[PDB]
């Protein structure tokens, strides 16, 4: 659940993503998470290798930030206005400390 | 799976096709696809042994983030200090 359902183009703070993982039966979870930010332009999906961040999830909560520099440099074009009209997606993978299984949740 | 006879009559043309779904034997299947792994276990020089992992990637470029899940034998524990050096 991102804090805002958008990304301001001039926001120097950058996109912020909050991971909230919980067990099905109402108990909190502990483990580690994987986040990768991809830019979706219609049917064309472009990935950002340098945005891969290994964040530890504590009490079913965690955060990760994409600095605007990474978004600008990931695409070859350094222009800003061209990015208007596109979309981003988050492909989060959560893994237990036990290593039982992992779930790929994508927004 | 058996042979059958086709009988057609009347005006018009139609497309008749037969597709058979079967489970075929694999050829040169690699259970360790894209990941060549080599575990070497040796006795140490309380009972303890030195455990070694040698890993490699089959791709052209260096692989992305990888995970080494380890589930040791019954009644075994990792050495604390070794994990301390491996952590930092």
């Amino acid at each position: 659940e991102p804090t805002e359902k958008f990304y301001y183009i001039y926001n120097e703070k950058g996109l912020e993503v909050t991971i909230t993982a919980r067990f099905l039966y109402g108990k909190k979870v502990e483990g580690t998470a994987f986040v990768i930010f991809g830019i979706q332009d219609g049917e064309q999906r472009i990935s950002l290798p340098e945005s891969l961040k290994r964040i530890p999830i504590e009490d079913g909560s965690g955060e990760v930030v994409l600095s605007r520099k990474v978004l600008l440099d990931g695409v070859q074009n350094p222009r800003a206005e061209d990015l208007v009209g596109k979309s981003l997606y988050v492909s989060a993978t959560v893994i237990l400390h036990s290593g039982s299984d992992m779930v790929q949740a994508e927004r | 799976n058996e042979g059958f006879t086709v009988t057609a009559e009347g005006k018009g043309q139609g497309t008749l096709s037969v597709v058979t779904m079967y489970h075929a034997k694999a050829k040169d299947q690699l259970t360790c696809n894209k990941f060549d792994l080599k575990v070497t276990i040796k006795p140490a020089p309380k009972n303890t042994m030195i455990l070694e992992i040698c890993t490699r990637y089959r791709g052209d470029q260096d692989a992305t983030m990888s995970i080494l899940d380890i589930s040791m034998m019954t009644g075994f524990a990792p050495d604390t200090d070794d994990l301390k050096q491996l952590a930092n």
